[PDB]
RNA sequence: GGAAGUCGGCAAAAUAGAUGCGUAAGUUCGCAAGAAGCAUUGGCUCUGAGGGCAA
RNA sequence: GAUCUGGUUGAUUCUGCCAGUAGUCAUAUGCUUGUUUCAAGGACUUAGCCAUGCAUGCCUCAGAAUCACUGCAGCAGGAAUCUGCGCAUGGCUCAUUAAAUCAGACGUAAUCUGCCGCAAAAAUCUUGCGGCAAAAUUGGAUAACUUGGCGAAACGCCAAGCUAAUACAUGAACCAACCGGGUGUCUCCGAGACGCCCAGCGAAUGAAUGACAGUAAAACCAAUGCCGCAGUAACACCCAGCAGUGUUGACUCAAUUCAUUCGCGAAAGCCGGCUUCCGGCGUCUUUUGACGAACAACUGCCCUAUCAGCUGGUGAUGGCCGUGUAGUGGACUGCCAUGGCGUUGACGGGAGCGGGGGAUUAGGGUUCGAUUCCGGAGAGGGAGCCUGAGAAAUAGCUACCACUUCUACGGAGGGCAGCAGGCGCGCAAAUUGCCCAAUGUCAAAACAAAACGAUGAGGCAGCGAAAAGAAAUAGAGUUUUUCAAUGGGGGAUAUUUAAACCCAUCCAAUAUCGAGUAACAAUUGGAGGACAAGUCUGGUGCCAGCACCCGCGGUAAUUCCAGCUCCAAAAGCGUAUAUUAAUGCUGUUGCUGUUAAAGGGUUCGUAGUUGAACUGUGGGCUCCCUUGCAGCCCGUGAAAGAAAAAACACGGGAGUGGGUCGCAUGUCAUGCAUGCCGUCCGUGAUUUUUUACUGUGACUAAAGAAGCGUGACUAAAGCAGUCAUGACUUGAAUUAGAAAGCAUGGGAUAACAAAGGAGCUUUUUAAAGGUUGGAGAUUAUGGAGCUG
């Protein structure tokens, strides 16, 4: 079927690669996922040494990390924004490594009151957490207005689950101008 | 995948005719190499005799009536190789399998008390689980408390009775060592100096009792004592001195003569 | 070996020279080789230049060599 | 399929066939040693410039060579041990000069006939071709048996010829 | 069924726009050449490229 | 053994070919063959076609018997079936194939890995009784079997009824630890207690750690430690040292902490030995050695220019984000740039599987390698795939094409380039044999006992003048007859062998056949020359015929057809076709070019090959030279200092920080502890030289070649054996093997690169500016360097 080896390409030279051997288990390849956005649904794969690959269909929800408060939390996903490869990717919303999606910002509001008592003995330590510490406008404003960027850091065709990071400093600068 | 041996591809230390079969019994992965092994069925029947074939040598294995580093072995593939302790309570027979001056292995008889010992060398270090140091020995054991001062290269003595380090020699200028690898294999000398070059190989130069300087690459010696007077095991009768061959030539003219 | 070509983006083209004995007639050769060197921004070498490679894990069809140390004309 | 036993050649055939003087030459070793064809004096050919082949390579080394110290003393003991040199030859330069006839003298046929056991050296033929003779105590019917000097004392007739206290025509004739 | 009609394929039938690939003998080197031949083409909803004027 | 001879002329001296000669585990064919040892054997042509039979299975004390099976007295053996492992190895062949395969040498830090070795394991509220207790007494199906059968058959099928597990599924609280994160209510002046949620291996994402290695000495503030700044690993009690320290040349690796998120039985198993605990097995998950697999490529590899340009729509060379894979990668989607290779021969066409090695031999070379060992590939052709640790598997499956078998006509099958055998094809290649005794492979497995695993792998015989070794066909006498001797052959108490066969022993041990034409009868080519050997005798008469070449034969043939005699090799000897030497007739060593074959009509000129000299006599001691000893600031200058690796800094550097019984500290101490000048090691700043050649060293499968030792009766062989309840502390030594790759010593001859010669000071003082107890802030005084 599919195949990966060299055989079929062309030499530097231009010249043709004349074959005498039969295609090996050994070098197959198998064809891609098309993760996209909706209800979860999975199909293992029985991959060499008798391992498993998860293929992943169709997926809604991830694991996220807010990297400057070193925590995590599992939101939903809410629309595909930016593909750097292709605008089809965006326009039929298909989740691949790296692209740029919009997910549920309030279990982060959430959170940010519980550690910090702040509303967009533990009196005492928020006191202390408060000191040296502020909080970036761009990212302030994303979270009243529901929607926060983030950015896939998975492999949902080998894996199987859609995690990420929310977008700051530059790289966040980055996106919203080619957005807009 | 490969499952046979034919006779001419088995080492030529095993010292097996060409004439008399096609095939050699092929060594099964284990603690030692499979290019670096003699195995019990070889050991059983071409070495000490008591076995005329295959079929003997089934008989005594599969009674486990041998026993190798104070343990059972019922297979006749099994993998046995350098500094082993093989005994066989039946009969009273306590060897080492070690290396003698010409490269080939030979078995020293060992007396009680040190049987119970074996040296292991250091191949790796790494941590396991929780933080735990392990060391992975020549011989493919695992050590998961090793002293603090171990280091690759070095020698640990281990005791198979209780199954726990004893010693340890570091690896440095002014050991004794033998070689394991090579064409200098089974010669025991002194390190003078090695050498290191990054990425390559490390080159150690050596210097036997008579004067006589060699080398080899670091990876094929194996430290044994503190010095070349005290050693921690015995060795073959040669006591790893290579003689000339012109000088070996005569004496054994001159001794067969006195023989009649 | 030293750069015959700077073309590509990133990439380089290098030759190394050696002479091929041929034993029958007791005299040499002249031949060469070509290779394609991957070449960081922290170099800037130019045609003719001397250079010392080191070999990596393949980065494409054909390049499996990293440039390491550049020594000017 | 898959035997390894070895085997090689040990005569070859002279280039001119038809030479005059070398006819005649080896006319008269046939005759003198009693031989069966032309193919055991070519045997003997090949022996000698194998022998001499060794020795030339040698003698092109230094003398401290190692490998002409061993070698050369290993050929040497040799010809001294078969009778082709006698002992007051020691140089590796001698055994340039061995010869045909020296190679011939050593033949257990012609040992025989000279020792006193056989009235000629035809006669020696059949007696070794018929189990009569022993080299120290053991039966031999090899003409071309090649004996040690320190065994030339041990040859005699075997215990179980007639000839020495065998016979376990006359058997033939009382019945 | 396919020129068997007829002096004779007369008459009729047939090919067909545009775009991509591809194209023989011969030759006064200009051609032959639209040689021969293969493939695509609707509707709808989108995406990309190709500019001017002021700070 | 470093060799030549015949043929051009009436004679001669050359060039040059033709012919002669020797070898071939190189094939075929012809004529001959008594003994014995050792061996190749349908590759060449047709990777053509195949009747029949056989080539892969496995059970122990130790997974599951209610055979309606067999013995005897419940024990024992157990057909059949389920389950676990293997069938991806071995065997065969050489069609395809030119930076593909392969050789030597390297890499995977880019990955997967059953069987084997050494190891690891504290998650998970279950069961019984009616809240109390604890040796967990868990559940539902399916074969073989029975009943009814379908079908011409088919290594083809249907339904119902029963019953096992180490098949499948479920599931274990307390005994039972250490450590951490987040949080509610009470006692004290920030501390303590209590309550609550989460805290196992492996996996995913995010945040930290995964060390340091250089300029000194002070003040002020808040908070802390100890007594005001002297000791001083760290830490608000249980633990007063329970990690302040992973590895490498190098790591985003090993491992640990925090947050959030998803395969893991104590087989709920089987046997024994002791009197309850003791042993032997078997299995799930984690981890890393070993045996493997897959990918990458440093140098090398036939002929051809009457093949000069190749590649790049639709991947060609590279870049960015991805996808796919066990993993790297234009391997693949989207976008971007215009590259990559070539007379040092690309691209195309032709013949070939690659090595180890064989033949030939002064040396240099020429040639063969289908074939035993290693590597690759295939199973009529061509694709595709399931299971599995591993296959793009073919005595596995699916389809098409070409052939082909049975049929009751509805349908169902096949793959010898496995072992024997056929048919065809050809100049060309064996028995439809015996056996698992040896060597090995598989596996639930030692051998034995009711009780024998399979194996056309492999071994043994048959056929077999491919090739190789040893060796008969007589010997000694006397005047043409006398003696001994021995094998071929026939047998044997017997020996050998798995059983046979061959070899070896013997022809009485009381007791055992046999040569005189020794009919037990040697052949194949020749007799002008090359080339050893008849001027013999008949026949034929340019006929028949011989003759590798020159040449014979037309009535006296040294050559034809025959008889005698003789020559050469000999159990062998001719012929044909290839190939090596002969051949200095392919010439690097080492040819020829005025007239024999052969200098281009003359110049210019790019790759390429080749290329002038020079930086250098060391000196003195017991006029140059020989030898030997010992010293030189080893030209001149100038006395530790200039004169021709250096200078820093790391205690987590050195087997305590390398050499040159009791006194103190500590006691809440397992403090059971502690003391009586140049070199190591790792880091930073400065130093400016290769290649080639040559000498050493390291790393480099056997078989084959060279070679040491050894009376298998010798030899071709082989690695064994020799000497006296065992010794030899038995032996099985060494060497060479292209080129490329690794370390290091030498510097004469050379090569690469650079330059093109006007882009060419040092030191000494003085002045000016611009670690404080530890942790967190603030400031100032000075080093060092910056200028003037
Ligand atoms: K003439
Ligand atoms: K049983
Ligand atoms: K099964
Ligand atoms: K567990
Ligand atoms: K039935
Ligand atoms: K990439
Ligand atoms: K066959
Ligand atoms: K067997
Ligand atoms: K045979
Ligand atoms: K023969
Ligand atoms: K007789
Ligand atoms: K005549
Ligand atoms: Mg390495
Ligand atoms: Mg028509
Ligand atoms: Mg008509
Ligand atoms: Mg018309
Ligand atoms: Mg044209
Ligand atoms: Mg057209
Ligand atoms: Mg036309
Ligand atoms: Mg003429
Ligand atoms: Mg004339
Ligand atoms: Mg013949
Ligand atoms: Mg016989
Ligand atoms: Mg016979
Ligand atoms: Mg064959
Ligand atoms: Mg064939
Ligand atoms: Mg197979
Ligand atoms: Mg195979
Ligand atoms: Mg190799
Ligand atoms: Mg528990
Ligand atoms: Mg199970
Ligand atoms: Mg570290
Ligand atoms: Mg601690
Ligand atoms: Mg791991
Ligand atoms: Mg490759
Ligand atoms: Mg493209
Ligand atoms: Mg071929
Ligand atoms: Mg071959
Ligand atoms: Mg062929
Ligand atoms: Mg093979
Ligand atoms: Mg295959
Ligand atoms: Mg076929
Ligand atoms: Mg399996
Ligand atoms: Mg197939
Ligand atoms: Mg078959
Ligand atoms: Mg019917
Ligand atoms: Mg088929
Ligand atoms: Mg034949
Ligand atoms: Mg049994
Ligand atoms: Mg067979
Ligand atoms: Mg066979
Ligand atoms: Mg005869
Ligand atoms: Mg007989
Ligand atoms: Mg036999
Ligand atoms: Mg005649
Ligand atoms: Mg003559
Ligand atoms: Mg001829
Ligand atoms: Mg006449
Ligand atoms: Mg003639
Ligand atoms: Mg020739
Ligand atoms: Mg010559
Ligand atoms: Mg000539
Ligand atoms: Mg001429
Ligand atoms: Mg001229
Ligand atoms: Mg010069
Ligand atoms: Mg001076
Ligand atoms: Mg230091
Ligand atoms: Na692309």
């Amino acid at each position: 079927g599919i195949v990966r080896s060299r055989l079929h390409k062309r030499k530097i030279t231009g010249g043709k690669t004349k074959i005498h051997r039969k295609r090996m288990k050994a070098e197959l390849g198998r064809l891609p996922a098309n993760t996209r956005l909706g209800a979860r649904r999975v199909s293992p794969v029985r991959a060499r040494g008798g391992n498993f690959k998860i293929r992943a269909l169709r997926l809604d929800t991830g694991n996220f990390a807010w990297a400057s408060e070193a925590i995590a939390h599992r939101v939903r996903l809410l629309d595909v924004v930016y593909n750097a490869t292709s605008n089809e990717l965006v326009r039929t919303k298909t989740l691949v490594k790296n692209c740029i999606v919009a997910v549920d910002a309030a279990p982060f509001k959430r959170w940010y009151a519980k550690h910090y008592g702040i509303d967009l003995k533990l009196q005492r330590e928020w006191t202390r957490r408060r000191r040296n510490h502020r909080v970036e406008k761009a990212i302030a404003d994303q979270l009243r207005e529901g929607r926060v960027l983030a950015r896939i850091t998975s492999r949902p065709g080998q894996s199987g689950r859609a995690d990420g990071i929310l977008l700051e400093g530059a790289e966040l600068q980055f996106y919203l101008k080619r957005l807009e | 995948a490969k499952k046979h041996l034919k006779r001419l591809y088995a080492p030529k230390d095993w010292m097996l005719s060409k004439l008399t079969g096609v095939f050699a019994p092929r060594p099964r992965p284990g603690p030692h190499k499979l290019r670096e092994c003699l195995p019990l069925l070889v050991i059983i029947r071409n070495r000490l005799k008591y076995a005329l074939n295959a079929r003997e040598g089934e008989m005594i294995l599969r009674q486990g009536l041998v026993h190798v580093d104070n343990h059972p072995r019922r297979d006749g593939k099994y993998p046995a190789g350098f500094m082993d302790v093989v005994e066989i309570p039946k009969t009273g027979d306590r060897f080492r399998l070690m290396y003698d001056v010409k490269g080939r292995f030979a078995l020293v008889n060992l007396s009680e008390a040190e049987a119970q010992i074996k040296l292991m060398k250091v191949v790796n270090l790494y941590t396991a689980t929780g933080r735990v140091p392990v060391a992975v020995t020549h011989d493919g054991h695992r050590i998961r408390y090793p002293d603090p001062h171990t280091s690759i290269g070095d020698t640990i003595v281990y005791n198979v009775k209780e199954k726990k380090c004893v010693d340890l020699i570091k690896n440095r200028q002014g050991k004794a060592v033998i070689v394991t690898g090579g064409a200098n294999r089974g010669r025991i000398g002194e390190i003078v100096k090695v050498e290191c070059h990054p990425g390559a190989f490390n080159i150690a130069h050596l210097k036997d009792a008579s004067g006589a300087e060699f080398a080899t690459r670091a990876a094929n010696i194996f430290v044994i004592g503190k010095d070349l007077n005290n050693l921690q095991v015995t060795v073959p009768k040669q006591q790893g001195l290579r003689m000339n061959v012109i000088q070996e030539r005569e004496e054994r003219l001159i001794a067969a003569e006195a023989r009649k | 070996g030293v750069v015959h070509s700077t073309k590509m983006h990133r990439t380089i083209i290098i030759r190394r020279n050696y002479l091929h004995f041929i034993k029958k007639y007791q005299r040499y050769q002249k031949r060469h080789k070509s290779l394609a060197v991957h070449c960081s921004p922290a170099f800037d070498p130019k045609q003719g230049d001397e250079v010392v490679i080191g070999q990596c894990r393949p980065l494409s069809k054909t390049i499996r060599y990293n440039v390491l140390e550049v020594v000017s004309k | 399929m898959r035997n390894y036993n070895n085997f090689n050649r040990v005569w070859k055939a002279p280039r001119r066939p038809f030479e005059k003087e070398r006819l005649d030459r080896e006319m008269k070793l046939c005759g003198q040693y009693g031989l069966r064809c032309k193919r055991e004096i070519w045997r003997v050919n090949m022996t000698l410039s194998k022998m001499r082949r060794t020795a030339r390579l040698l003698l092109t080394l230094p003398e401290n060579h190692p490998r002409r110290l061993l070698e050369g003393s290993a050929i040497m003991r040799r010809c001294h041990e078969y009778g082709f040199l006698d002992e007051e030859k020691d140089k590796l330069d001698y055994v340039l000069s061995l010869t045909v006839p020296d190679i011939l003298e050593r033949r257990l046929q012609t040992i025989v006939f000279k020792a006193g056991l056989a009235k000629s050296v035809h006669h020696a033929r059949v007696l070794i071709q018929q189990r009569h003779i022993a080299v120290a105590k053991q039966i031999v019917t090899i003409p071309s048996f090649i004996v040690r000097v320190s065994s030339e004392r041990h040859i005699a007739f075997a215990d179980a010829s007639p000839f020495g206290n065998g016979r376990t025509r006359a058997k033939a004739a009382k019945r």
